[PDB]
């Protein structure tokens, strides 16, 4: 997957500014935060190693709320990520995953269909008018202390105040409909390489939420995969709105309890997840798709001017017509392929899937995304001699290298810290 | 975002 490493170069997160790829930066529309040091770690990608208070100021506060408004499955610590060594720690743990899924084939087109995932230039109220959209970039403090706009795809940030969130609680970007409308726009992914789950080896107990302490831990590289994977449809545009649901049914505690999944989640999942979406709403999405597409066409057809950059007209046309894999007749009309279109909505939505990575990194994970976590640790993927870009865990050559060993916390109980157990605490 | 249940 990778001959070049994906980040070509060692950041320690105390090397100082340079305004270029480690700078002081802000977020569009969280204007009057103090600016945050961030790191380039590759063109089109940043990483920023602080919790996010910033995306969404109403989650601002990073203290444990009261004890009995706590849910099961949520884990605060106010200190995580607060200290020079911690963000250290982060900046090395998120780069050596990058570089793990990079080395994989998977890993390697999924991380470039994601660097091409330029959100589309439809900023303009001017038809005619290429124009880029604002929050789709981020302002950069340069040398000389003035700021200059960069476009970017994707930022991976720290957690908010509850670590290990598992669903958004109240919203995207405001403008997720940029997400659905085949624009795309810049993915900002809370993650940290320094928490995974346990989860439970066989099918009947992990679908239980009333079984298991979780005795083999999920691979970080392979949860940073879904989050890139949903990263990758947001960016072509193509995410299903989360009202699109799977009203449980083959699981008796999710369907009691009137539990809904999201067709988003299951598409991501892939495998026989992906199965219960209804197969009429699926044609559905996927016309409604390439009429976005045909729009996107036609846009750039009738595109005359470009405003908010130096680049020609012709450049960034052809970056969309790539971006999109649009055909060009004779006369330099693009038009949206109908074969094309299926490859790319394919490759996107079916190749790019959880259980497909996991495949490739020949580890244990979750059989279905309908399962119950049993429980969260503390991991530090970090050293080589815990986990490496090639065998993660399950490290070649040791006790760890068969049989998934190095994921079996039982075995490799010096790899994990237990935080919190959710068996037994549900609702159930 | 996301993890699921
Ligand atoms: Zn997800």
């Amino acid at each position: 997957g990778s001959h070049m490493p994906f980040v070509n170069k060692q950041f320690n997160y105390k090397d100082p500014v340079n305004g270029v790829d480690i700078a002081y930066i802000k977020i569009p529309n969280a204007g009057q935060m103090q600016p945050v040091k961030a790191f380039k770690i590759h063109n089109k990608i940043w990483v920023i190693p602080e919790r996010d208070t910033f995306t969404n100021p109403e989650e601002g506060d990073l203290n444990p709320p009261p004890e009995a408004k706590q849910v099961p499955v949520s884990y605060y610590d106010s200190t995580y990520l607060s200290t020079d060594n911690e963000k250290d720690n982060y900046l090395k743990g998120v780069t050596k995953l990058f570089e793990r899924i990079y080395s994989t084939d998977l890993g390697r087109m999924l991380l470039t269909s994601i660097v091409r995932g330029i959100p589309f230039w439809g900023g303009s109220t001017i038809d005619t008018e290429l124009k880029v959209i604002d929050t789709n970039s981020i302002n950069v403090i340069q040398p000389d202390g003035s700021y200059r706009s960069e476009e970017l795809n994707l930022v991976i940030i720290g957690p908010s105040a509850d670590i290990i969130q598992f669903e958004c609680k109240s919203f995207g970007h405001e403008v997720l409909n940029l997400t659905r409308n085949g624009y795309g726009s810049t993915q900002y992914i809370r993650f940290s390489p320094d928490f995974t789950f346990g989860f439970e080896e066989s099918l009947e107990v992990d679908t239980n939420p009333l079984l298991g302490a979780g005795k083999f831990a999920t691979d970080p590289a392979v949860t940073l995969a879904h989050e890139l994977i949903h990263a990758g449809h947001r960016l072509y545009g193509i995410a299903i709105n989360p009202n699109r649901v799977f009203k449980v049914n083959t699981n008796a505690y999710y369907e009691m309890s009137g539990l809904e999944v999201s067709f988003e989640e299951l598409r991501t999942f892939g495998g026989h997840d992906a199965k219960f979406i209804d197969s009429l709403q699926e044609n559905e999405f996927r016309l409604y798709y390439y009429n976005k597409f045909k729009d996107i066409a036609s846009t750039l057809n009738k595109a005359k001017s470009i405003v908010g950059t130096t680049a020609s007209l012709q450049y960034m046309k052809n970056v969309f017509k790539e971006k999109y894999l649009l055909s060009e007749d004779t006369s330099g009309k693009f038009s949206v392929d109908k074969l094309k279109f299926d490859k790319l909505y394919k490759m996107l939505t079916e190749i790019y899937t959880e259980d497909n990575f996991v495949k490739f990194f020949k580890v244990l994970n979750r059989k279905t995304y309908l399962n119950f976590d049993k429980a969260v640790f503390k991991i530090n993927i970090v050293p080589k001699v815990n986990y490496t870009i090639y065998d993660g865990f399950n490290l070649r050559n040791t006790n760890l290298a068969a049989n998934f060993n190095g994921q079996n916390t039982e075995i490799n109980n010096m790899n994990f810290t237990k935080l919190k157990n959710f068996t037994g605490l549900f609702e159930f | 975002x996301a993890x699921g249940x």
